[PDB]
Formats: structure tokens, sequence, C-alpha cells
RNA sequence: CUGAUAACUUCACGGCGGGCUUGAUGUCCGCGUCUACCUGGUGAACUGCCGAGUAGGUAG
């Protein structure tokens, strides 16, 4: 019983992931006021490349939206015609209920990943047994990884530079009143919410 | 000049390099890599090869052998050019001896030039030679970043005159031969990456061979011989060495030095060999465009290749 | 402005019967394809916690 709007990206000269990622960065700029964890990001296009020309944030009850959409970011940006924040339209109920999860297995396939994992695996050999030689944890010598898209953000107070990943499952519309964790995805795992097209 | 048939065969011929990993339990195992297959939604490999956790060091191994195949062409259509070429090499080794080319190849073996971009981000590497025929224990070159820097610094070693003299006997004596086995120890940092060779495809798939069931990357057979022949520092207004081709090709910055307009390529120099046996039968030789062309010609017959029309 | 203008050929119709192509047959002798050969990741997906867990969840 609530609705979506399309912040459209139309300068017709832009890369799409690198604008969408800093849109999500200033989404994480919101919701430090206190943990009002009620926003879904909902990338409405998803090809086998090119994270879409849109972004479609959701809110709950029409007024928290424009606390989110006045996020100190478009006020000095929208003097000219580059983006388009769509004006608060009640939802047409002909869409599809899809998912957006950060999956943390694109990130832990790298050789740095199992380096961290094996050095953790006898960081906590403190359930004292016989220590292994690490000469046998040879990596997955052939691997077929699926489709993914990567968004280049950084840590919230430290200079730690990760990225974050997005997939497009489809699953089970009706579930709860839709809280999440902090910046916008649906990998909460206490309530894994689909947020629609 | 330049008959229907003319071809030389190469003197230096190296082999594949092999990479192994040493553990603190005092053994060694081959190095393996992994692809990752990039799928779409509902193909190109990407290979990565990193040093495994908790290792000690990398050991690389190959073997090079110097021979005497430059003294006579493998093919020749006419008994007029072969006479010129055999006395060209004989007057070259009578007048201006084999020591410059021999030192300039043995430097590239002894410092790890054949570790192509694998000694960036590296603590110390140590090269050990086992020569043949030889009597004694092995010839060690230790910590080449902070102990071996220049041609004067190599000559202050115990086993250097013998190594350059057996290379000189190999290039000089007919039916002569020298054989070096090389292995080099690299102490790379923790989870450092490894750069082997890459297959020709028109991304980033490695060249590999099977060592007792495990696949391993190699870093080339033809690549590693293009690193012992980076000795070309005689082109006009020179600053930086080259692979000894015929047309002075610098690879990355596309352009070729020694274009045939300048006359400093192999064919314009080769077609003036009666001038070189003219000058080398005199009693003084200038080191600016006569010694620096005999060096190029003798470095370019050791490479080989067919010199036809 | 045509050797000008005009100009419904048509109805019926049983080619059938019979037939042993075969005999014989030594394709072989000789023969050096060879020389030469850098596909490259500029720097580039980090640091932690729980899980007895190369499987699995997280925070940034």
């Amino acid at each position: 019983k609530w609705y979506y709007k399309t912040i459209t990206f139309l300068p017709e000269l832009c890369n799409n992931e690198s604008l969408a990622a800093k849109c999500l960065r200033v989404l994480h700029g919101f919701n430090y006021q206190y943990e009002t964890r009620n926003i879904g990001v909902s990338f409405p296009l998803w090809c086998d490349a090119t994270v879409g020309k849109k972004i479609s944030f959701v809110s709950k009850n029409k007024i928290e939206l424009d606390l989110l959409l006045k996020q100190h970011y478009f006020v000095q940006m929208e003097q000219l015609q580059y983006f388009h924040i769509s004006n608060t339209v009640l939802v047409p109920e002909d869409c599809t209920y899809v998912s957006f999860r950060r999956c943390q297995s694109i990130d832990k396939l790298t050789a740095a990943g199992l380096a961290r994992k094996i050095r953790r695996l006898e960081k906590r050999a403190l359930s004292r047994g016989e220590q292994f030689d690490p000469s046998s944890f040879a990596q997955k010598e052939h691997t077929a990884i699926a489709h993914y898209h990567s968004l280049g953000e950084s840590s919230k107070q430290t200079n730690r530079n990760f990225r974050l990943n997005i997939r497009m499952l489809s699953e089970q519309p009706r579930e709860g009143n839709s809280i999440f964790s902090s910046y916008g995805l649906s990998n909460s795992e206490n309530s894994f919410q689909p947020v629609p097209l | 000049k330049l008959p229907t048939n003319l071809a030389y065969e190469r003197s230096i011929d190296p082999s594949d390099v092999c990479f192994f990993v040493v553990w603190p339990d005092d053994r060694k195992t081959p190095l393996t890599y992994n692809s990752r297959t990039l799928l779409g939604q509902m193909p190109h490999q990407v290979d990565f090869c990193h040093v495994p956790y908790g290792a000690s060091h990398i050991e690389c191994s190959f073997s090079v052998s110097f021979s005497s195949e430059l003294r006579q062409p493998y093919k020749c259509n006419s008994s007029k050019v072969k006479q010129t070429l055999v006395q060209l090499v004989e007057l070259y080794e009578t007048k201006i001896g084999w020591t410059e080319l021999a030192t300039r190849y043995l430097m590239n073996i002894c410092n790890g030039k054949w570790l192509w971009k694998n000694t960036r981000k590296a603590y110390c590497w140590n090269i050990v030679l086992t020569p043949w025929p030889w009597n004694g224990e092995k010839v060690g070159f230790e910590d080449i970043r902070t102990n071996y820097t220049s041609r004067q610094d190599f000559k202050n070693n115990k086993n250097w005159s013998a190594i350059v003299e057996m290379i000189k006997t190999a290039f000089s004596s007919t039916d002569g031969l020298a054989i070096f086995e090389v292995r080099a120890t690299l102490h790379l940092p923790t989870n450092a990456m490894v750069r082997p060779s890459q297959v020709f495809t028109e991304s980033r798939v490695f060249q590999s061979t099977t060592i007792d069931g495990e696949r391993s990357p190699i870093l080339g057979a033809f690549k590693t011989g293009a690193a012992i022949a980076t000795i070309d520092d005689w082109y006009p207004e020179a600053t930086e060495p080259l692979r000894v081709g015929r047309f002075g090709v610098h690879r990355e910055d596309v352009t070729c030095y020694r274009h045939p307009s300048t006359g400093k390529d192999f064919f314009s120099i080769l077609q003036q060999a009666e001038h070189y046996i003219e000058v080398l039968s005199a009693n003084k030789t200038p080191a600016q465009e006569t010694i620096n062309d005999m060096h190029f010609l003798m470095a370019n017959l050791i490479k080989g290749g067919m010199f036809q029309h």
C-alpha cells in the first residue's frame, strides 16, 4: 500500500553505475539521524550489462520521502536539466516483485579472500588441537561464476575501499512492514523483503 | 648480394622456466593457478596466479646452452657469399674478440632479466649456475639488488673469468658447446602475484604445461630467449637497449628504430661486408660506426633466420 | 487508317503372348621438407566478527 518514483538519469552522456553508486552513497548519508531503516533502492532495469538508466527509491508514508529526497545533494545539483525526480505517484499494481541482495561471494572468490579466510582459520585455532600445515588448502582451480554488477563505494569513517554487489532474484511478495539494515539493499536476513519493479 | 637461399641457425637456445613453491617443512611443490568463467544472465576466461599463504619462496629453473652454429650458413645458394661470411667471422674473432658479446649475454643471465616483471615488489633474489663442462662447486650470485649492479661489479667475482672463457670457447671452437643450468630463488612478499606468459588470442589466458598431474604456468620458451638477447645499445643516438632484430623494434612505444632510411638495419649493413673486411685488415678500428656495426652483425648472425630476397 | 472491317472444327477409341549371357586373369622397383619468432593485467575488489566447518551468515 505504498508507491515508487523514478529518479531518471538523462544527460545522455554519463556512466550509469558510477552515478547510481553515489546515489546510494548519499542514501547512506541519510539514516544517520537515527536508524530509520525503511528505504529500498530498487534498480528497475537489469540487463546482462548496464545497471539501469533509472533509480527508484521507496519510502513508507509520503512525508519521510521528502525528508529523504531533500538529502543536501540535489538542491545544489538540480538548477539545470540533468536528473529528474519523479513526483510522488501512487503505485500501478502491474509490476513484478523482485529482490536485491548483496551476496558476499563475488567478494570472497578472490585470492585475497581465501588468504583472509585461511589466516582466520588459525586465528581461531584456540580450540587447541593439532595445527595443520596450510600446504593443502589449494584454491578452486576451475570456477564458473554467474552474473553480477559492482558498485564502487568506500568505508563510512575509515579509508577502506570495498565494492558492493547486486543480483535480481524474484521471490514471494507479501512479507511484513519492511525494515532493513542501513544502506538500502535487502540482505537483512531477518526480513528479506522484495521491493518491486 | 642476397641470393635465393641463405639461412643461419641460432647459437643460444633456452627452454621453459618452471616455478615451484618451497614450504618450511623443507619440500617443493608445483605452482597452480585458477580460471574464473564469466557467465551471463538468464565467454572469456580470466586467469589469476598468486603465491600461496604460508610459503617460503619461489624457485625458478631453466637451462640454456651456447653453441657454435654461427660460423657457417645452414644454407647458401652460391660459393661466393659463404667465403665472405666465414672470413668475416674469422677476422672478427682475430681482431676484436668474443668478450663483449659474451659478457653482455652472461649479464642478462646472471641478474634475472628473464624474470619479466617478477622482481618488482621483491625482497631478494639469488641466482645459482651449474655449468658444463666444469670442475668445482656451483657459481653463486647473491642478492642482486644490493650486491650486483654493473659490469665492473660482476668482474670482482671468483667464478667469472672461467664462465666467460667457456662461452668464448663455445663461440670460437668448431664443434664446441657449453651448457648452463640456471635456478633462481625469489623471496616475494605475502600473497604477491605472479606474472607468467600469455597465449596469443585476439582475455588473459596463461601458457601452461603439465608437471606430474598438476598444471603449471611456464613463462615461455621464446619469451625467455628474447630476454637474453636484449643487448642492442648501438643504434644512432642510443639510450636504452633492444631485442636484436633486424629493424630495431621497440615494442610498447610502437615505432621502430633502425629504419632502412637511416641505413642502420641488418640488410644495409650486411650488403657492405666487403668494407668491413676492408677496414678490419688495417691496424686501427674506430669504435663509432665500424666496431658498432660489426657488433650488430655478429649479434644478428647468432640470432639466425633466413636472409633471402 | 494494319493484303481493311467479319469469322465457335467435333463426336467415339483394350497392342498383347514367350525368352539361362558365360569361360580365364601376379601392377611393381626407388624416395632426407628445413631455417627464424617477447601478446600484454600501468597502479588495480580492503579490514574485521560468528560459524567445531575449502560449505555457510554478517558490519563498514
